[PDB]
C-alpha cells in the first residue's frame, strides 16, 4: 500500500498543480528582506539554532534568487532590540548581501520586534522605486508578538496605496494580524501567509518563494522599458571601472557612455540605463511559457512502447510510470519527467513531434 | 413556565450544550411530543477536548472551597499558565468558580 | 539453564508470629522433600533463629527457596505507621521502577537495590516507608551520617 499511498499523495499534489496557466507574473522586481534578531530566535528547538537555519537558508534563498531573477535587485532589513535596521539595500550584486548576512552569523541576535518600523522605512525604500518594478517584501517572524510605537493600520492602508504585494512566513502558527496583512496586501488573497511544520517544508518554502507571481489586470503597469546590453571588451591593459575606480584587465562598454562597470545584470552609473544579458532574460522564458505536466497512463492499456522514451530504460509493470507529454503523446518514465519538469524547459518527444 | 405552557401549544424549546434532556421536564412540569439530539457532521475534528487531570509533575489538580489556597498545587497551576502563556497566538481565557479565589491566587501571583 | 531454573516458588514461607519463626510451607507435599535434609533442629516446627541465616543457604543448595513477601495489610497484628509525603517532592521513573520491583503482587518482597550516588536513595527509602506504613528503623554504621539523614 506503499506506491498507492504515493500514487494518492501525487494526486492530491497533482490536484494543487491543476492550475498551469500562463499568467503574466512579476519580473521587473524589487525584493526587500525583513529579518528578526529577536531572543525568540535564540531556542534551541531548532537545531542547532533558529537562527542558524536562518542564516544558511537566507544565504540559499539569496543564491537562487539571483540565479532564478537576476534583473531583480533585494534589499535586507534586520529587526534587532526595539528598532529595525538597514544592512543591505537593493542591488544586483549579491556579494554585500552575503557579506552582511555572515556578518549577521558572526555576530548574536537578540531583541523584540517593531514590524510598524520596519514596514516604515521599508516603505522609505521602496519609495524611489520606478512603476514596472514590482514592490514586494518576504517576512519572517519567530514570535507571537509585537509592540509598536504607533498605529499599524494607517501603515496597511498607506502601503496598500503604495501598490505592494507580501508573504508572511510565521515560525509557530497563524496569527490574525499578519494573516489581515496578507489579506489586504494581496487583494483578498490569504495564500501568502504561511507556516512551517519542519525544515524539510521550510526548505520548500524558500524553493517555492524564490519563484514571481503573477500580477493582477487591474494593477495594470502596461507600458516599454529603455534597455540596451553592454559591450563586453577583453582588454589588455588594467583600466579604472566607473563604479569603484579600480585598474581591471577587462570588461565592458556602456552602450551609451562607453564606460565599464565590474559586474551585470547593473545600471548604468552614468547615463543610467540598465545593462543585462540575453541569459537574464532567457532566465524566466519557462515562466512566460511553463511545462504542462504530463499523462502518467495507466498500465491496463497497450503501450506503443515499453521503454522510456527519452532516458531509454525499460518501464515496470504493478502501477504504469509511463508520463505521456500532452504536447507530444510521448510516454516517458517519472524519472525523465520529474527531472525535466524541475531542470528542463523543453520536450525532446516534442522535438521529435513535426508540426 | 406554567402560564406559557397552558398559554401556548407551539411552545419550541432548544439549547446548545443541554445535555442530558431527561431531567429538564422533571425539573419542568411538562413534556416533549418529540425531543433529541444533534451532533456536527465535521469534515476533521477541529476543536481539540482533552482532560488534564495532573501537572507536568504528575500532581493531581482541583479547585475545591477548602484546598483552594494549596500553594504546591497552586504553583502546579502558574506553571500550566506559564506554558501557555509563552505560547498563545491570539487569545485565552482561564474560569474559576470563584470570584473571590480568583482575586485571591491572582494577588498572591502578582505577590 | 533455564528449565533447570525452576524453583519451589510459593512453596516454603517463614513468617515471624512475633518474634517467632514459624516456617511454614504452602503444602505438606514440600515437607517431605525437605525431611530428606537433617541440619534443621502448613506445617511449621522449630528452627533455632540464628540457625536460619545458613538454612537459607542449605535450602539454597537443596533448591527450596524461601520467599519474603510481606502481607502487611493481612499483618493486622503490627501497628501500621500510616505516614504521607507532599506532592512537591517529584519520584523519577527508575525509583517508581524500583517500586515496582518489590510491588509485583504489593506484598513486600525483600532484596537488595544499589543506585548511584546523589540519586535520591534517602528519598526511594523514605518512599517506601511511606508506602509500606508499619513499624521500622534505619541502620549505618556510623554518626554524622545517620543524624542527617534523621535530619
Ligand atoms: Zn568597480
Ligand atoms: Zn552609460
Ligand atoms: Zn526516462
Ligand atoms: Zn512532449
Amino acid at each position: 500500500a506503499s506506491l498507492v499511498a504515493s500514487i494518492v499523495e501525487a494526486r492530491k499534489k497533482r490536484t494543487a498543480k491543476k492550475n498551469i496557466t500562463p499568467y503574466q507574473r512579476g519580473i521587473i522586481r524589487s525584493l526587500i528582506l525583513t529579518l528578526d534578531c529577536s531572543e525568540a530566535m535564540l531556542e534551541k528547538d531548532l537545531r542547532p539554532n533558529r537562527h542558524a537555519m536562518i542564516i544558511q537558508y537566507a544565504i540559499d534563498f539569496v543564491h537562487e534568487f539571483f540565479d532564478q531573477n537576476p534583473i531583480s535587485q533585494m534589499g535586507i532589513i534586520i529587526m534587532r532590540n526595539g528598532l529595525a535596521q538597514l544592512v543591505s539595500q537593493v542591488s544586483g550584486n549579491p556579494q554585500d548581501h552575503i557579506d552582511a548576512l555572515k556578518s549577521i552569523r558572526k555576530q548574536e541576535p537578540k531583541g523584540n520586534p517593531s514590524l510598524q518600523n520596519a514596514l516604515e522605512m521599508a516603505r522609505g525604500l521602496l519609495l524611489p522605486v520606478p512603476a514596472h518594478c514590482t514592490r514586494e517584501v518576504l517576512i519572517v517572524f519567530g514570535s507571537l508578538s509585537t509592540t509598536d510605537p504607533g498605529d499599524i493600520h494607517q501603515t496597511i492602508d498607506s502601503l496598500v496605496s503604495e501598490k505592494i504585494r507580501v508573504k508572511v512566513l510565521g515560525l509557530s502558527a497563524q496569527v490574525a494580524i499578519c494573516k489581515e496583512l496578507c489579506k489586504a496586501t494581496n487583494y483578498g488573497d490569504e495564500s501568502f501567509y504561511k507556516i512551517l511544520l519542519d525544515e524539510t517544508h521550510l526548505k520548500e518554502l524558500f524553493n517555492e518563494a524564490v519563484t514571481p507571481l503573477p500580477v493582477n489586470k487591474i494593477n495594470k503597469g502596461f507600458t516599454l522599458v529603455k534597455m540596451g546590453f553592454p559591450t563586453r571588451i577583453f582588454e589588455d591593459t588594467p583600466t579604472f571601472c566607473s563604479c569603484h575606480s579600480k585598474l581591471v584587465y577587462g570588461g565592458y562598454f556602456c552602450p551609451n557612455c562607453h564606460s565599464k562597470v565590474c559586474s551585470l545584470p547593473t545600471v548604468c552609473p552614468c547615463c543610467d540605463l540598465m545593462l543585462i544579458l540575453s541569459t537574464h532574460l532567457a532566465r524566466s522564458y519557462h515562466h512566460l511559457m511553463p511545462l504542462k505536466t504530463f499523462a502518467e497512463v495507466p498500465t491496463t492499456e497497450k503501450f506503443r512502447s515499453e521503454d522510456c522514451f527519452s532516458c531509454q530504460s525499460r518501464f515496470p509493470i504493478l502501477t504504469s510510470s509511463r508520463y505521456r507529454c500532452e504536447d507530444c503523446k510521448q510516454e516517458f518514465c517519472v524519472d525523465c519527467d520529474v527531472f525535466i519538469h524541475e531542470i528542463l524547459h523543453n520536450c525532446p518527444g516534442c522535438e521529435s513531434k513535426p508540426v | 413556565i406554567k402560564p406559557v405552557f397552558e398559554r401556548f401549544s407551539s411552545v419550541i424549546i432548544t439549547s446548545g450544550t443541554i445535555s442530558p434532556l431527561d431531567m429538564y421536564p422533571r425539573m419542568l412540569n411538562f413534556k416533549t411530543v418529540l425531543q433529541k439530539s444533534y451532533a456536527m457532521t465535521l469534515a476533521k475534528k477541529s476543536f481539540l477536548p482533552m482532560i488534564i487531570t495532573k501537572g507536568s509533575d504528575q500532581v493531581a489538580i482541583s479547585s475545591r472551597f477548602e484546598i483552594r489556597n494549596d500553594p504546591s498545587i497552586v504553583r502546579n497551576y502558574g506553571s500550566m499558565l506559564v506554558e501557555f502563556a509563552k505560547i498563545t497566538p491570539d487569545g485565552m481565557v482561564v474560569f474559576f468558580p470563584s470570584y473571590l479565589y480568583m482575586e485571591s491566587i491572582v494577588s498572591m501571583w502578582q505577590t | 539453564f533455564i528449565k533447570g531454573a525452576t524453583i519451589s516458588y510459593g512453596k516454603v514461607k517463614l513468617v515471624i508470629k512475633h518474634n517467632r519463626y514459624f516456617v511454614e510451607t504452602t503444602q505438606a507435599d514440600i515437607l517431605q522433600m525437605l525431611l530428606n535434609d537433617s541440619v534443621i533442629g502448613v506445617h511449621s516446627f522449630e528452627i533455632a533463629n540464628e540457625s536460619v541465616e545458613v538454612v537459607k543457604k542449605r535450602c539454597q543448595e537443596i533448591d527450596y527457596p524461601v520467599l519474603e513477601e510481606y502481607d502487611f495489610r493481612n499483618d493486622h497484628r503490627n501497628p501500621d505507621l500510616d505516614i504521607d509525603l507532599k506532592p512537591s517532592t517529584q519520584i523519577r521513573p527508575y525509583q517508581e521502577k524500583s517500586l515496582s520491583k518489590m510491588f509485583g503482587n504489593g506484598r513486600a518482597r525483600s532484596g537488595i537495590i544499589v543506585l548511584p550516588c546523589g540519586a535520591g536513595k534517602t528519598l526511594v527509602g523514605i518512599t517506601a516507608a511511606c508506602t509500606i506504613k508499619k513499624s521500622v528503623i534505619v541502620l549505618c554504621t556510623s554518626s554524622v551520617s545517620v543524624m542527617q539523614w534523621r535530619q
